[PDB]
């Protein structure tokens, strides 16, 4: 058999690089043969995959190894695997085997990260196929993990001769001839799952970033193949960078299992489908545990902010730094982001811990800007315009998969986080009633297409709307200014009212703020806290679970009585009391107080009264 | 000698004629074929055009060389070769490609500038003849025209994704691990009957490997027949244009492109597996060249002189519709919209959009849609629509299965949008337009497919009065009948009403009668004004300054005293930046913001409008 001299040289170079990389960046410029030490660590864990920075290869052999890999990854991959196996046999023989039943040779994976260049899906070309490449994009979907027939073992029925670990092409393959010289069998090959070796298989569809597209055109889609550890290494709907060799998928029907190559297939034409194989996958998109996750400097900053007694007012001011005014809306947004403790009665009734609000006001009040800021701040959040949306599609999705299946809904993108709704008045009142149906009970479910599916639907809801007539009418009642279900309005924690102020001082202040913004970009805004610091504070407060005090309960009793007196009917209810409890928990979180306080309940009642207007 | 089959003309002779065109053919020959000796320059003429072009290709480092059939005709032997090309375009194009490569090697050696002959050999020079024939529609193309060179103009209905093309097959023997590469000729791979290695001694052992097989870039672009070429009674027939290598993705879809190419006819298999092919042959055009359908220094100097002129604002307004009468203010607003305001993007507050949208309401015979067609002609990219013909889904996005398709407003994006019968346009379509205009971009959500398409289009709307003739008693906004959200979204609102006097009637009748009196009857040329708007956008990036900010704050507070939308203040800033572009001022000034506020006041006849209820006295309109 012919052997590639360049391939053997690349295998020797890879073995030398692994065994004598001799470059350790840990704690100082040092030599530790970091690749060999990583082989020892993978021996400690019996791991089969190795991660190598591309810069390490670019430094090694003056970048000759990196150049060979980037130029001919497809050609040198078997040679690289052979060199890795040689280094494994030299250092960790247990890693050389799978590692009592006899242990087969362990599969070896080589992962390359931190490639110098990342290309869009549109940037890929047919000439780029067969070479290592890093691709930036968002994973639209991911296939289920499957046992791809990496190695196949067949048995001949005629003479009982058996083949083992036969390599398979894109289509399923069988041995060309019977291993027994006497037997002439070329068929009757029966596979054995145990003797055959199957690697994990997962195809993750990806697409270019919609922001990356200049003209807003549909992003180009690329198929990324995830195998072994790469399977379930990414999530659908999350941006990720994939590194590996671009591949071309032939037509299985043309192989026999637009222009097409022919005359090889034989008479049949063969059309090529471009694809990508990703060697490495990277995602580009308790209070003590959160503190440990935070760095030391981040922990110190969060501790200082929590120690501040004016932390509540400072966070409320920091909300929407570009926006001027709407401090009540800012306080409501901060309380919603902080959230509240969930509680469920012994009878089985379960209250909602997440805060939900609906804002109604005249246009040009930056309610949409508040929604954009909230969507940017809140983790696991999705923003959308109500008018250009599908009511059922937002809550859930159902589609047939190559058989009926269930697709993730838009509300699930907001799960465990805030959900921003723009043009809520423009959105269908049927969609609003659907939200009310899936607000307090949550538990979105599917019953169509013959397949029943369940969705937790746990999220906070924020909305922006234009009141009837195009501007808020103070004479018009708070209920009915934006047509929506009365039980939904009751369950809503607050109903913010926005009215234009004709005061000349306020007009001049808003004009000067807008002009300074347009002149100085972000420098004009002076929030008390940075966005990342406020997010860390929100996470810490969420880790905290405020507890009602006895005096707090007495104060809540008095405040509910005051709200009923204000009703003296539809505006105030036990749902208003529940909103008071949730806002008290959020206020205790914002003030960093461990327990609910009568002052926190007073602030909650004040916010509810502001909603009452 | 080597001769193209069936031509009785040597391929070596064709290459020699192309070589005589590349070298020993003066640019004076092309200039003389063009005649216009006063226009032609003697020094550039004395220099060899194709020699300079090959040297320019060497300087660019690109094998491709644009070709002119007019220059081929200018050289005599090259004209004979171009006729031979018209007979056999593909063969002569390959011959000209080889000739361009050989001439590039000889030119590198002659110029002695550093270059690699091996690099020239690795490069595959491209011949892209143009002006070979008059542009014609796909319906005009004929099977006799197949395999004959032609230049064709067409509007791209859509551009297909890049298609892999088997440049060369590669055979790898599974039995003996042999490696081989087989060139693909006529789109068919060649497979040896026996193993390439004699030592293997295995018949048909070689196996093609697709990844090992060489792939050349290829693409197709659907091309609608040109509107003049299309029959008046039926929509144009469309034929996709084959493209490859540098020609691939040369022009974006939705923009007119002129691609010279040779028409091709291919048998269509009755069944994909079956060898049988239908007697009918599918027809497609393979483009030898791809072309469209930026300011020259002299054009920029002319635009600078115009912008220096104080009369230039009204001059460009009149130039938009030189024959039209009495709508100079609406045309000036349209010219400001064509210039566009500057767009600013910030981390907070989103991105302020500079594009300006203009709404115009005119009583019938306002010539508002004549001016709108004039604005569509003046715009570098023109979109014209009728309100009755407009649809909201068509304006935003469409889905074909399931992939989103560009809306009418999205196709307008990158150019000015023209709307006629805007009062007749559906209020639901206007409601769809409200979000798209406020965001300056379109976002669409639907079952199966949900995606956002860019909608950064300057919008011009010609609207009937709500009454059949504009009523002074009716409020101007009510007469325009635009929904309030869309009116806020629009940067400018225009109101035009006819005023009756004996002398004015004499003037209007005299204008119409003068146009009639001719058997065929300060304004910049329309193309020059489009170039002036392009140069204004390119070399002028107005931003809010201190003087413009004093004017803007004063205008915002005063309009609030008069209610002011914050979007209107941004629209005034965009119109001010548009005015600075109209004046070629690098930054917005107080005069620009004052002119922008004055333009808005004059556009809606706000000065004409009565103080109460927004109604405008008819005499107040037109002063």
């Amino acid at each position: 058999k012919v052997d590639d001299v360049t391939g053997e040289k690349v295998r020797e170079a890879f073995e030398q690089f692994l065994e004598d990389f001799s470059v350790q960046s840990t704690d100082t410029g040092e030599v530790e043969k970091v690749y060999r030490a990583q082989i020892e660590f993978m021996k400690i864990y019996d791991l089969n995959t190795i991660y190598i920075d591309y810069q390490h290869l670019s430094m090694r052999e003056n970048g000759a190894l990196a150049m060979a890999i980037s130029e001919q990854y497809y050609r040198f991959l078997p040679f690289l695997q052979k060199g890795l196996r040689r280094v494994v046999r030299k250092y960790a023989p247990e890693l050389l085997n799978t590692s009592s039943p006899e242990q087969t040779e362990r599969v070896f994976q080589i992962s390359f990260f931190n490639l110098p260049t990342v290309h869009r899906i549109r940037d890929i070309r047919s000439e780029k196929i067969g070479s290592l490449l890093s691709i930036s994009g968002t994973v639209t979907r991911t296939s289920e993990v499957r046992p791809e027939l990496y190695k196949a073992s067949f048995t001949c029925d005629m003479c009982r001769a058996i083949v083992d670990n036969v390599e398979q092409s894109f289509k399923y393959t069988e041995p060309t001839f019977c291993p027994n010289p006497s037997c002439e069998n070329r068929a009757f090959w029966t596979l054995n799952v145990t003797r055959s070796r199957f690697l994990d298989w997962q195809k993750v569809r990806i697409q270019e970033n919609a922001n990356e597209i200049p003209t807003g055109s549909m992003p180009r889609t690329l198929d990324v193949i995830l195998r072994g550890d790469s399977v379930e290494r990414a999530k659908p709907g999350d941006r990720c960078k994939f590194t590996g060799v671009e591949i071309v998928v032939p037509d299985v029907t043309q192989l026999g299992l637009n222009s097409g190559v022919t005359g090889l297939l034989g008479v049949r034409d063969l059309t090529y489908k471009i694809s990508f194989l990703a060697c490495h996958v990277i995602s580009i998109g308790d209070q003590e545990v959160f503190l440990n996750s935070l760095s030391s400097d981040e922990i110190n900053e969060l501790k200082e902010m929590v120690k501040d007694e004016h932390i509540y007012d400072k966070l409320v001011r920091s909300i929407a730094p570009a926006v001027f005014g709407h401090e009540a809306v800012k306080k409501g947004i901060l309380l919603q982001m902080l959230g509240g403790v969930h509680k469920s009665t012994v009878e089985g009734i379960k209250l909602r811990g997440d805060i939900n609000i609906c804002v109604v006001g005249d246009p040009s009040t930056s309610k949409s800007q508040f929604l954009k800021y909230v969507v940017g701040f809140a983790p696991r959040s999705v923003y959308t315009s109500g008018k250009a949306s599908s009511a059922a599609g937002l809550t859930a999705a159902v589609v047939r998969d190559e058989d009926y299946t269930i697709e993730a809904g838009a509300l699930m993108l907001a799960d465990n986080g805030i959900c921003c709704i723009d043009e809520f008045d423009k959105m269908d009142i049927s969609d609003q009633v659907a939200i009310h149906e899936a607000m307090e009970q949550q538990t979105i479910s599917i019953a169509k297409a013959g397949i029943h599916a369940t969705l937790n639907a746990r999220t906070s809801i924020l909305a922006a709307a234009n009141p009837v007539g195009g501007r808020y009418n103070r004479k018009l009642s708070l209920r009915g200014n934006l047509n929506m279900t009365a039980p939904i309005m009751s369950r809503f924690d607050l109903f913010f009212v926005i009215l234009d102020d004709c005061n000349e001082k306020i007009d001049t202040e808003l004009a000067s703020h807008i002009v300074d913004l347009h002149m100085k970009r972000d420098e004009a805004i002076e929030p008390p806290f940075s966005a990342e610091q406020l997010r860390r504070y929100i996470k810490y407060a969420r880790t905290f679970k405020p507890i009602l005090t006895k005096e707090a309960r007495s104060y809540l009793v008095e405040k509910y009585k005051e709200l009923r007196k204000d009703d003296a009917s539809y505006r105030i209810t036990v749902r208003q009391l529940e909103s008071m409890i949730r806002l008290s928990e959020a206020i205790a979180r914002a003030n960093c107080v461990d327990e609910i306080t009568p002052s926190f309940i007073a602030e909650a009642y004040d916010l509810l009264r502001q909603s009452i207007i | 000698l080597r001769i193209i089959w069936g031509t009785n003309v040597s391929i070596q002779e064709c290459t020699t004629n192309f070589r005589n065109f590349l070298m020993s053919f003066k640019y004076k020959f092309r200039k003389i074929l063009d005649e216009r000796e006063e226009f032609i320059n003697n020094t550039t003429d004395e220099e060899l055009y194709y020699i300079k072009q090959l040297n320019e290709m060497r300087e660019l480092g690109t094998s491709n060389l644009n070709l002119d059939a007019r220059n081929l005709l200018a050289y005599k032997q090259t004209e004979d070769l171009y006729h031979q090309l018209l007979n056999y375009p593909q063969e002569v194009i390959s011959i000209m490609d080889q000739t361009i490569k050989d001439c590039m090697v000889s030119l590198i050696v002659d110029n002695n500038l550093d270059y690699d002959l091996d690099e020239i050999e690795t490069k595959f020079y491209k011949v892209r003849p143009y002006n070979v024939g008059s542009c014609k529609g796909m319906r005009e193309l004929n099977p006799n025209d197949i395999d004959k060179l032609i230049n064709l103009k067409g509007l791209v209905l859509r551009s297909t994704p890049v298609i892999p093309d088997m440049k060369v097959a590669f055979f790898k023997c599974n039995v003996c691990d042999h490696t081989m590469a087989v060139e693909i000729d006529r789109g068919v791979i060649q497979e040896p009957a026996r193993c390439e290695r004699i030592d293997c001694n295995e018949p048909n052992s070689m196996s093609l490997i697709h990844n090992r097989c060489s792939f050349a870039d290829k693409q197709v672009i659907k091309l609608q027949e040109t509107p003049d070429f299309v029959p008046d009674g039926q929509t144009p027939h469309s034929i996709s244009l084959c493209v490859y290598d540098e020609l691939v993705d040369s022009c974006r879809a939705g923009d007119r492109i002129e691609v010279t190419g040779t028409f091709r006819s291919i048998p269509i298999r009755a069944n994909s597996r079956q060898r049988v092919l239908k007697s009918l042959y599918k027809t497609y055009v393979d483009v030898v060249h791809v072309k469209k359908v930026q300011i020259t220094d002299q054009d920029l100097a002319k635009i600078r002189e115009v912008a220096a002129r104080e009369d230039l604002y009204s001059l460009l307004a009149r130039s938009i519709a030189p024959s039209i009468y009495e709508l100079e203010d609406v045309k000036k607003g349209i010219l400001l919209q064509l210039f566009g305001g500057t767009n600013k993007t910030f981390t907070k507050g989103g991105r302020y959009r500079g594009d300006i949208n203009i709404l115009l309401c005119g009583d019938p015979s306002t010539s508002k849609s004549q001016i709108l067609q004039y604005v569509h002609k003046i715009t570098p990219r023109g979109v014209y629509t009728s309100g009755k013909g407009s649809s909201a889904v068509g304006l935003t996005a469409y889905i074909t299965r399931l992939v989103l398709e560009s809306g009418a407003l999205v196709l307008s994006d990158g150019g000015v949008c023209c709307i006629d019968e805007f009062d007749k346009m559906s209020d639901s379509t206007r409601s769809v337009l409200h979000e798209v205009m406020e965001q300056q971009t379109i976002s669409i959500a639907k079952a199966g497919i949900i995606t956002t398409l860019n909608a950064r289009s300057s919008i011009l709307a010609s609207a009937n009065p709500i009454g059949s003739r504009y009523n002074p008693n009716l409020p101007v906004t009510e007469n325009i009948d635009l929904p309030p959200p869309l009116l806020s979204r629009f940067d400018l609102v225009y109101l035009v009403l006819d005023k009756v006097d004996e002398k004015n009637d004499r003037e209007l009748a005299k204008h119409l009668t003068n146009l009639y009196l001719e058997d065929k009857p300060d304004v910049l040329p329309v193309e020059f004004l489009t170039m002036y708007i392009s140069y204004a956008k390119e070399h002028i990036h107005p931003i809010i300054t201190e003087a413009a900010k004093t004017e803007l704050v004063r205008a915002y507070v005063g309009m609030r005293k008069m209610t002011a939308t914050t979007r209107q203040l941004e629209s005034m800033i965009r119109l001010a930046e548009a005015h600075a572009k109209m004046k070629l001022k690098n930054v917005v000034e107080l005069e620009d913001v004052q002119e922008a506020v004055r333009l808005i006041r004059s556009a809606i006849k706000d000065y004409a409008t009565d103080p109460k209820t927004g109604k405008i006295d008819m005499n107040l309109v037109q002063t």
